[PDB]
Order: C-alpha cells, then structure tokens, then sequence
C-alpha cells in the first residue's frame, strides 16, 4: 500500500512563499503522478499541479504563475512552491497520486491527511472598535475590525454585563487581518436608560478599547 | 467554473441521502466522488460514475446521465458524516470540481438560525469607511448559505463570511461582513443579508 504525508509550516506571512512537501511510503516514485490540491471555503476543492517522476509537469492555469512543483525520487518526496501568498491562499493542502492514463478517467485516488496553511498580517495591529447601535428585546454590539494576532477579549460593562452577551469567532479577512463582533441581548425597556459599554482588549497589540454603544 | 452541488444535505441516521452534481453535459463524462472529513486522507466511495472501491460500504451508490451524477447513501450512518465532492474531467482546466456538499447526519433536533444585520456606525463612516454586519447564531444543523442584496440586485464584492462555529450549547454560529464604501452605502435605498438555512430562507434588511 502507498500511503501520503504533507509537511507545512503552518502558519505563513502574506507576500511569502508557501513550501510543502510530501513524503512517500510504500511503494516507488513510479506509474504515479504526484499532485497538489487545496480545499477552502472560497476555493472549493481546487487541483492546483502534478509532477512525473521525470520532471515532466502541469498546473492549473489558474495558479500557474505562482506554482512549482518538483520531485526527488531519492528522497520518495515531492514538492510545492506557492508564490506571493496572500489570506486567499488560506487552506488544507492535500498531497495525492494520480494514476497513469486517459486524463478522460483520470482520479485522484490516496491522499494524504492534508496540511492547514493560514496565510496572515506580516505584522501585528490592534483593533478599530465601532459600536453596532440598537419580543421586547434588542440585540446591540460592537464591532471588532482588522487586528492581528488571535486572541481578543469583550466584556462589557467591565464583565458585570453578562447575560444576553454572545462573542462570535472572527472572520479572516483577504486583507490578512482578523474581525469580529461581540453582541448582546437586551430588553427594549432598557435604552436611553442603562448604559452599555464594551471593553475590547487585544494584548498583542498591547491595546485596550472602551466603546459606549447608543441608539440613535 | 464549476459543477453544481448542494450546499448541505441533512438526514436522521438511517435515511437517504442523495447528493446531485450538476454540469453542461456531465452524464457524458465519468464523475467519481470524494468523501473528505477533517483531519483525515479524503477517499474515493465512487469512480467511474458507479464503480465502489474496495473498502467502500455497499450503502454508497452513484449514478451519471444527462447534466446530473447523483451520489446515494442509503441507511446514512453516522460515520458518513463529511463533505462531498464531484469531480470529472474538463477540456480546459484539466480537472473540474464540485462546489461540495456538507452531509450531516443529524445529532440533534434541527434549529432555525436567530439572524440580526447592523448598519455602518457614524463613527466608521466618518472615518470613511463601512462594514455591515450579519450575525447569524443558535442554528443545526451547521451549514448556512448567505446572499448580500443591494437594493434588490445580487452583491458580489466585499463579502466575508466565517465558517460555521459550534456553539457551547452544540448549535452553531457564523457572521458575514459586507464592506462597502460610504457613498455605495448611502447610494441604495436599502442592503439586506440573505440567509439560508436547509430549505428556508430569512432576510434581515436595514437603510441609510
Ligand atoms: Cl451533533
């Protein structure tokens, strides 16, 4: 049986290039075309190259201009170079062989476990914080814009607010920065009475943000 | 481009699920199916539009004619639980995949999702910039699909949406995020986000 393996850095800057590789066991380096393939979110399940032990190659069109793929079957491994990387290339790489043949019939049959590569901010930055204004209830919040690294803290009214309160998990941006929202639920009754205010504080960053969220 | 896949399939253990893979003349191609589960190598359940590895459960059939392959589970077991994915050949891009199709097999009830949209705040504004934002919580199973309107037409620049998080109590969460410039924003009479969740469709709406 001829099993896959991927080995990836993990975590990568934006502009960089991206280097995997997989490493081969069982059988030889033969009667196989190597491949490179990606899943994502955005992507879907995208082929990105293969490779004949003879040095022989195609990628996708699409990626052409930032692939190389290479092989050296003294070492049963092959590889992938991805140029000029940026949050968009964010994604489970997965290794795989493909069998000789009509490319009409053509599978990808073995694969390895896949990598997961993050491509992010070649630097740190803290957050902008906006506030997010307002049965008998209301949901008002604050959003959480462009920081980088994980993790942020919200509370709000310094922690003594907390029921009604959800924090919901960032989204990775193509700008390579995170983003998320913290909202809470609270009765209608409230509003011009009560104050709420969130505290938003991101330590990488060695910053602290307080917004008071009103309605207009 | 790409083949045509439902976003999500959900079943109760023990009942069918058939996930279709639509394209312009596919039935004339040999579809072959991927089943891929996080943290672990994808498999092969189908090739040759009908053909079962070995290895493969006998529940898993596939069928290819006309623009549609169908992948059919029959008695879907918990252990189905993945993504699925089309594939068949293309005379440009070598190889061509589905759009892939999250089957849950159900674990719990099912729950609509709780949907609230923020417009920009004054103070993003006035910083030029504008962002809103859909948040989307407590909904099973975790898979959504959501559409940004403009007015009435179809939004295709600017939107970021996370993949589905469980949630403490089991359920699921996402956000989507629609930047726009500030002028866009007060362009339009309104935005709405569209979310889908199996079958139903809620739209939350907000204005200048
Ligand atoms: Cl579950």
């Amino acid at each position: 049986q001829v099993q896959l393996q991927e080995s990836g850095p993990g975590l990568v800057k934006s502009s960089e290039t991206l280097s995997l590789t997989c490493t081969v066991s069982g059988g030889s380096m033969g009667g196989y075309y190597w491949s490179w393939l990606r899943q994502s979110p955005v992507k879907g399940l995208e082929w990105i190259g293969y490779i004949f032990h003879t040095g022989h190659t195609n990628y996708n069109p699409s990626l052409e201009s930032r692939v190389t793929v290479s092989v050296d079957t003294s070492e049963n491994q092959f590889s992938l170079r991805l140029r000029s990387v940026t949050a968009a290339d964010t994604a489970v790489y997965y290794c795989a062989s493909l069998p000789r043949g009509q490319l009409v019939n053509a599978f990808f049959d073995n694969w390895g476990q896949g990598t997961l590569v993050t491509v992010a901010s070649a630097s740190t930055k803290g957050p902008s914080v906006f506030p997010l204004a307002p049965g008998g209830t209301a949901a008002l919040g604050c959003l959480v814009k462009d920081y980088f690294p994980e993790p942020v803290t919200v509370s709000w009214n310094s922690g003594a607010l907390t029921s009604g309160v959800h924090t919901f998990p960032a989204v990775l941006q193509s700008s390579g920065l995170y983003s998320l929202s913290s909202v809470v639920t609270v009765p209608s009754s409230s509003l011009g009475t009560q104050t709420y205010i969130c505290n938003v504080n991101h330590k990488p960053s060695n910053t602290k943000v307080d917004k008071r969220v009103e309605p207009k | 481009y790409e083949l045509t896949q439902p976003p999500s399939v959900s079943v109760s253990p023990g009942q069918t699920a058939s996930i279709t893979c639509s394209g312009d003349k596919l039935g004339d191609k040999n579809a072959c199916w991927y089943q891929v589960k996080p943290g672990q190598s994808p498999v092969v359940v189908i090739y040759q539009d009908s053909k079962r590895p070995s290895g493969i459960p006998e529940r898993f059939s596939g069928s290819n004619s006309g623009n549609t392959a169908t992948l059919t589970i029959s008695g879907t077991q918990a252990m189905d639980e993945a993504d699925y994915y089309c594939q068949a050949w293309d005379s440009f891009s070598t190889f061509v995949f589905g759009t892939g199709t999250k089957v849950t097999v159900l674990g719990q009830p099912k729950a609509a999702p709780s949907v609230t949209l923020f417009p920009p705040s004054s103070e993003e504004l006035q910083a030029n910039k504008a962002t809103l934002v859909c948040l989307i919580s407590d909904f099973y199973p975790g898979a959504v699909t959501v559409a940004w309107k403009a007015d009435s037409s179809p939004v295709k620049a600017g939107v970021e949406t996370t993949t589905p998080s469980k949630q403490s109590n089991n359920k699921y969460a996402a956000s989507s995020y629609l930047s726009l410039t500030p002028e866009q924003w007060k362009s339009h009479r309104s935005y709405s986000c569209q979310v889908t969740h199996e079958g139903s469709t809620v739209e939350k709406t907000v204005a200048p």
